[PDB]
């Protein structure tokens, strides 16, 4: 049911500050 | 009606890479 | 139309060097070959205005962004070439997107490959602005085109971007330093090169592509 992305990874891109 | 077609002129998205596909080798080299 | 037929073998000639299990890497040895197949379609009046198979979008984004490595992968970060491959990145993604609408979950991939090609499409982005931001003087026609275009249209994110494009070099160089330490290429490197992957698989398993993924598509 996890292929490609890894359970629990994290594919949120902080945004600039 | 394309003008760059009436023109004789390279254009479109074969043209569009294989100008990039040139810069990318260039580099790379 | 004769050269119609031309163009569509040469298409057919550029399949067999560009489609890989893996990822696509020009080989000294084939770049006369896959040029001269470029050239002509390049400047065959009759492709002028067919639409370029998924196949060779998918070619050049692996050969763009050097997939077939994993170290500083040699990518040309040049607004007008990066822009053209994020609008091949996302002809690449309307046509998986239509391929999943018409031993493998369709729900899970589709949105597997959604989540991985927003994370790449924002890395591509951000490190674009990186390099726009890493030179002095900064293009600033060019970086607010490129910002309109590809820029997540954010209010608080591009009035920060374009900020910080006023601040002197020393401190874009700060904060671009910072900014690249917290988010290197390596983790969009990987991510592309799994969205690459997962398209190349579900267009080969639910529509009718070859991808070469056959061994992939058995251990399910
Ligand atoms: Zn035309």
């Amino acid at each position: 049911d996890n292929i490609f992305v890894k359970p629990g990874e994290d594919l949120e891109i902080p945004l600039l500050s | 009606a394309c003008e760059m077609c009436r023109l004789g002129l390279p254009h479109g998205s074969f043209f569009e890479l294989l100008r990039d596909w040139k810069k990318i080798e260039e580099f790379r080299n | 139309s004769n050269e119609k037929i031309r163009s569509q073998s040469v298409l057919n000639t550029l399949e067999t060097f560009f489609i890989k299990e893996n990822h696509y890497d020009m080989q000294r040895e084939e770049s006369s070959i896959v040029n001269a197949c470029l050239r002509y379609l390049g400047y065959s009046k009759s492709m002028c205005h067919e639409k370029m198979p998924i196949f060779m979008d998918i070619a050049f984004i692996e050969y763009c962004f050097n997939l077939s490595l994993d170290p500083s992968q040699q990518i040309l970060w040049e607004y007008s070439l990066i822009s053209n491959a994020l609008e091949r990145l996302e002809n690449i993604e309307l046509e998986r997107q239509n391929c999943m609408r018409e031993l493998l979950n369709k729900e899970t991939l589709n949105n597997e490959a959604l989540k991985l090609y927003s994370c790449a499409k924002a890395g591509i982005c951000r490190w674009m602005a990186f390099h726009f931001l890493e030179q002095e003087p900064i293009d600033h026609i060019n970086f607010t085109k490129f910002l309109q275009d590809w820029g997540s249209h954010n209010e608080k994110e591009m009035e920060a971007l374009q900020r910080l494009s006023k601040h002197k070099i020393r401190k874009r160089l700060i904060y671009v330093s910072q900014h690249k330490k917290k988010m290197p290429w390596s983790k969009f490197n990987s991510v592309l090169s799994r969205y690459i992957q997962c398209t190349k698989l579900q267009l080969e398993v639910f529509c009718d592509y070859d991808f070469k993924q056959r061994e992939i598509v058995k251990m399910l």
